Order: structure tokens, then sequence, then C-alpha cells
């Protein structure tokens, strides 16, 4: 989690960071899964029992916070389960514009 | 000048929590 | 089958044009709920006109008229959308719905209170399914329609009498009491509340 702020922090401040930062992520879920699968709905802003405004798919943060969830989801049967509506939406994306950073899943 | 009664009753049910009133 | 039929395809046209109507003047989707329509098309036009959001607006309005039938119609609209629509505005206004049932509760007669409280009993479910937030209150006010409706069973004499079963088991499934009744459908109003949160 403190690795998720410095690293959006280091988002906000360096734009050409973005890159290594993305691929940096990309890393880190494909190793800690387990350690992911808590810090998803602590992440994915989902309301228990409320349809959550849909983020802004141009925002690097989010997008860099779906890289990891879904690196991590690769490994985690778990993952797909804790997805919001939006979230497949969104995975259905970047997995075709970001190939080299989301992996396949098996939703 | 009071006893033309030019006045409008309370058409409103006070709404309890367990301001907002219907009206009649 | 009720889905797959000609039937399904003229309803989703029709939903299609009244999307359009209101959206080109969002007081006429006003006045068509002002005047009602049978609530068997409720889910029907909830799930098929994406326009209906706009309809928790003036809720609130409906909800205040004097009308019994515009309150019903306006309770169970409201818990369609909430079941389709879950945002914050509409828990506000499923909380304003709940307020205003348990403060008529004591504004209706006995005839009034079967009356309004047949209707909008199952769309308490709705409620709870959309908003656990609200199973408080809402078990609270079902707890005190049941004690008011075996008060009001208890004044007459009864040829069920419901007070003394007291123990039965889900009785899953005529011309009754309306007290009778309206404690039935309390009991199963509840029963589709807890097999909906345990199951």
């Amino acid at each position: 989690h403190l690795a998720l702020v410095e690293l959006l922090k280091n988002l906000t401040k360096y734009p050409t960071d973005r890159d290594s930062i993305w691929k940096c992520l990309k890393f880190l879920g494909s190793r800690h899964p387990t350690l992911v699968l808590p810090l998803v709905p602590e992440l994915l802003s989902t309301h228990p029992f409320f349809d959550t405004a849909e983020p802004d798919m141009d925002d690097p943060a989010y997008i860099a916070v779906l890289v990891l969830i879904f690196n991590a989801a690769k490994t985690c049967p778990t993952m797909p389960a804790l997805f919001s509506d939006h979230t497949f939406r969104h995975y259905a994306y970047l997995r075709d514009s970001l190939s080299h950073l989301v992996p396949a899943l098996r939703l | 000048g009071s006893v033309g009664k030019k006045v409008v009753q309370e058409t409103g049910i006070k709404v309890r929590s367990r301001g907002f009133q219907v009206a009649l | 089958d009720n889905l797959l039929c000609n039937l399904r395809e003229v309803q989703c046209l029709i939903c299609c044009l009244l999307h359009q109507m209101y959206i080109a003047d969002p007081n006429i989707a006003k006045l068509v709920h002002f005047q009602g329509y049978p609530c068997e098309l409720l889910p029907l036009t909830v799930a098929g006109i994406p326009s209906m959001h706009i309809c928790l607006d003036f809720i609130p309005e409906l909800i205040a008229q004097p009308e019994l039938e515009k309150q019903i119609f306006a309770i169970q609209l409201l818990s369609h959308l909430c079941i389709q629509y879950a945002l914050p505005k509409s828990l506000s206004v499923a909380r304003l719905a709940v307020n205003v049932m348990g403060t008529l509760l004591t504004v209706l007669t006995q005839a009034k209170r079967y009356a309004f409280f047949m209707p909008t009993l199952p769309s308490l479910v709705s409620f709870c399914r959309a908003f656990p937030p609200l199973y408080e209150d809402i078990m609270s006010l079902l707890i005190q329609i049941g004690q008011v409706c075996a008060s009001d069973v208890a004044t007459q004499t009864r040829d069920i009498d419901p007070i003394i079963t007291r123990l039965q088991q889900i009785k899953e499934k005529g011309s009754m009491d309306p007290d009778v009744q309206l404690c039935h459908c309390i009991e199963r109003t509840v029963i589709e509340i807890i097999n909906m949160s345990v199951s």
C-alpha cells in the first residue's frame, strides 16, 4: 500500500516516469498476488452496496492500479470475483490496448 | 379585520423520522 | 418463456420510444407517473427505459400526494428503481419512503391500512436487497405493522385466528378477513427478506 502511495505521488509528480512505473507495478503484482488481494477492494473503491462512479479511464494513477491488480489476478482466481462491472469493462480495453502490461485473464 | 378567517388550514401530515409533510 | 416471444420485442420497441419521449420532455414522464400505470409493467419500464433515473427527482413530490394510490405507486416505483440504480440519492429517497410508511401507519384507518400495505409490503424486500443499512428501520417498521395488525386481529372473532398459530413453519402456497390476510402478508415479506439475506 505504501509503495502504491509513493508510486502514485511519483506519477502525479513526474509524467515521464509513468512508463517505468506502469512496468514496475506490472512486475510488482505478478510476484505478490496474495498481498494485493486484501488491497484490491482497498484500491478499487468498490462500495459494498452502491454502484460507484466510473473512474476516469485516462487517469494514469488509476490505470496503474488496474495494471497492478491485473498482473496479480493472473495467479489468483479470487481476484476476478472482486471486480466491479466497470472493472471488467476497463480490463477488456487495456488487454487490447496494453497487452504488454496487462496479462490475459481467465474471466 | 381578523374575523374573516383569511388563513389556510395546515394541510399536512408531519412526517416523523422514526420538514417534509404529506398534503391534504 | 416470458422472454422469447413477439411480446418481448414489442415491449423493447415501446421502451425505446418512451425513452425518446422522456428525453424530449421529462415532464411527460412526471405526468405519466402521477397518472400511474399497472404495477406489472414497473420492472419492465425500469429495466427497459434508461430515462427513469430522473424519476427519483419527483418521487418525493409524488409521495406527498393525498391520494393513497399515488403513494402506493411511488413506493413500488422507488423499489424497482432502487433495484436498478443503487445510488446514495436512491438510498435517501428509500429512507424517506420508509419514514412515510411509518408515519402513515399511524394515520390510516384499518381499511386504509390494508389497502396501502398489501401492495407496498413486497416493495420492502427490494429496499432490503438494495440497502442493507435499511435492515434496522425496515425490520422495526415490520414489527410495528405486525403488532398493529395482530391487535386488529384480536379485536374481532376470526375464521383463522393467526394469534394462536404462533409457531407455523414456512407456509408456502381465499376470501379471508383483511386483517388475517395482512398478517400473512407481513409474515411472507419477512420470510422473503430473511431468505434473500440467507440465500
